[PDB]
């Protein structure tokens, strides 16, 4: 949510648009996939991770 | 019965079970019963070595709890190894 509101208020500035647009779409992507993660292994891979897959 | 009428001791009651399983067809089905009913590392190993040891009155028994049962244990023994896998 952070990076969805720095990158509204990047578009808007007074100037013309900030240049970090694809650099802040990237790290959306990273954090994404992050939570993925995160939640995998929440939601039970934690448990099960001395187990042959 | 008398921890299971009174979670640890739940738990301690099941390995008890599960021993005198291991000890001793009815008595394994009746334990498979209970555990569905229920329905870690030791609980596991515990339910690996009924796999392993895993006849008509032992299918009324089974008919009679109900109101296929390999099936059913198996189901569950997937179902314990998964909650195993969570925590």
């Amino acid at each position: 949510q952070v990076l969805t509101q720095i990158a509204g208020t990047g578009a808007t500035l007074r100037g013309g648009a900030a240049s970090d647009a694809e650099e802040i779409a990237s790290l959306r992507r990273t954090v994404k996939g992050l939570k993925r993660s995160v939640d995998m292994l929440l939601g039970g891979e934690m448990a099960r991770m001395s187990f042959f897959r | 019965v008398l921890s299971q009428f009174y979670d640890r001791e739940d738990w301690g009651q099941a390995l008890r079970l599960l021993l005198l399983l291991i000890e001793f067809h009815y008595l394994v089905l009746l334990v498979a019963k209970f555990l569905y009913p229920i329905f870690e590392d030791s609980v596991a190993t515990v339910i690996e070595v009924i796999e392993t040891k895993w006849s008509n009155l032992y299918e009324t028994i089974i008919e009679a709890d109900k109101s296929a049962t390999l099936l059913k244990n198996l189901r569950k023994k997937l179902n314990f190894k998964l909650c195993q896998a969570f925590m």
